[PDB]
């Protein structure tokens, strides 16, 4: 996050691009300032003149740039209350753009999970292979995929919620590679049998805490037919 | 079988178990073409043990016989003795499915449709969905006949019922078939006061009992 010489309030990406700005260019010596009031605005050079507001109202408040990757602000309890929107969405390699991954299953029985990295012209290149295990190890019929940051590294992770033939449960997790690459997946969460079931859960990743890192919904349907929103 | 004179021929027996096996006091049975070969068969919604459901189907032989049974569908999160099972092809597929009517101890009930599809060409019922649904005391599974059929010869099977009110009254209600098998607002049919149908002095003809 940086203000320009120009007066303009800018935030750049590791591909050296910007996502977002103010548009106050021109306006030089102008000064970027986070009130008392819990806003967070865009001043001119004569200190009285607003160029740009987020226009919130937390006092107490703090402006934060998160590793995740955008700018918030936030209250004095820590509830977000504005955001830029300035994060690439599962940057696996945190090179400043987004990415894709898919879980591979071999007609052999093994299975990997394989990369396709974004190019600066937004193509996908070839991808490659990473965490390739033996057959045996994982027990592919009944499993779903989650992409998003869940460490707040600034590069997005993987994570896999899988039944068990026991009715139990668990959240496997595995961690993005600077590489583009993922290690080995660790479980995260479990649950012993009886609590919740594969054929159920409909996971949804995303930050939903505001607290700079992803994290997992669940829209869970009953067998009574009722309905409830689960968080992890 | 059936001659052309209309008349029937002398029973032959198939498909046999030995006693222990299977008791006739599970057995809620239904029958269609389920797999759309040309020839109707049976299936059987048993109640195994702990009352959870388990559907066999009896393919029918090429000479009227019935072949040894497997298993379409099974469900351990439905009581089996509040299901009372259907048979008709309710998305127009050409082949036969089931639904399964369930009376909830909220008072409310449901219907849960189970479309027939061939999958790494194996046959079974698909994925159970909630086609029909009432508020609690709005119907009583046990006071209305039910009967399906192609009522509005769309070429999609759908159901109709007679029911008896608290009042007595015996009103008609059919619930249409939509082309993704959810099923339509009942619509209003015949209805009579019970001084002219005694809902309890009359059986409907169907196709299978129950
Ligand atoms: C036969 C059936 O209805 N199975 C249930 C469920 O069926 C769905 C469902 O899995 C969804 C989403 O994953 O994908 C398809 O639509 C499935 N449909 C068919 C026709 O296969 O599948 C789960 C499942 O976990 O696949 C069943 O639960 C069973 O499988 C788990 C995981 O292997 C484990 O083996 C359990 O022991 C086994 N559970 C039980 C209770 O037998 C669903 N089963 C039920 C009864 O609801
Ligand atoms: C029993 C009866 O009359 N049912 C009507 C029917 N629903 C069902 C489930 O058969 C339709 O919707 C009506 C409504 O809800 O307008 C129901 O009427 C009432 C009076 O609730």
């Amino acid at each position: 996050l940086t203000l320009r010489a120009d007066g303009d309030l800018v935030v750049v990406s590791n591909a050296g691009k910007t996502l977002w700005s103010t548009g106050t260019a021109g306006h030089l010596g102008a000064t970027a300032r986070f009130t008392d009031s819990g806003n967070l605005t865009v001043v001119d050079a004569d200190g009285t003149t607003v160029l740009w507001e987020s226009a919130t109202t937390a006092p107490g408040g703090s402006a934060v740039l998160q590793d995740r990757g955008d700018l918030v602000v936030r209250d004095a309890q820590g509830a977000s209350q504005w955001a830029a929107g300035t994060e690439v969405r599962h940057d696996y390699n945190g090179d400043g753009r987004s990415d894709m991954a898919a879980w591979y299953n071999y007609t052999d029985g093994r299975d990997a999970i394989h990369t396709f990295l974004g190019g600066t012209d937004g193509t996908l290149t070839k991808p490659l292979k990473s965490y390739d295990v033996a057959d045996g190890v994982w027990d592919t019929r009944a499993m779903k995929y989650l992409t998003g940051d869940f460490n707040g590294d600034g590069r997005g992770d993987t994570a896999v919620l899988k039944g068990y033939s026991d009715t139990s449960v668990k959240l496997w997790v595995a961690l993005g590679r600077a590489d583009g690459g993922f290690d080995a997946p660790y479980t995260a969460w479990s649950t012993p049998a009886g609590g919740f079931h594969i054929s159920y859960m409909t996971p949804h990743a995303g930050d939903f805490n505001g607290d700079g890192r992803d994290d997992v919904a669940v829209w869970y349907a009953y067998a009574d037919g009722s309905t409830k929103l689960w968080t992890f | 079988t059936s001659t052309d004179r209309g008349t029937f021929n002398a029973p032959f027996s198939s498909w046999s178990a030995p006693s222990g096996s299977w008791l006739r006091s599970r057995v809620k049975s239904v029958v269609g073409d389920f797999d759309g070969d040309g020839r109707d068969d049976l299936s059987v919604f048993y109640g195994q043990g702990d009352d959870t459901v388990k559907t066999y189907v009896f393919p029918a032989a090429p000479d009227g016989g019935f072949t040894t049974p497997a298993v379409w569908w099974q469900s351990a999160s439905l009581d089996w003795n509040r299901t009372t099972p259907h048979a008709g092809d309710f998305n127009g597929d050409g082949r036969d499915d089931t639904l399964v009517w369930y009376d909830y101890p909220d008072g409310s009930d449901k219907t849960s449709t189970m479309l027939s599809e061939r999958v790494s060409g194996k046959d079974r019922f698909g994925s159970a969905k909630v086609t029909l649904s009432s508020p609690p005391g709005n119907l009583d599974v046990t006071r209305m006949q039910f009967l399906t059929g192609d009522y509005d010869g769309d070429g999609r099977d759908d159901l109709a019922t007679l029911n008896h009110q608290a009042d007595g009254t015996v009103k008609m209600w059919t619930w249409t078939a939509r082309p993704d098998a959810m099923f339509n607002g009942g619509i209003a049919g015949w209805s009579a006061p019970a001084s002219s149908w005694v809902f309890g002095s009359a059986q409907f003809f169907t196709t299978y009992p129950k």
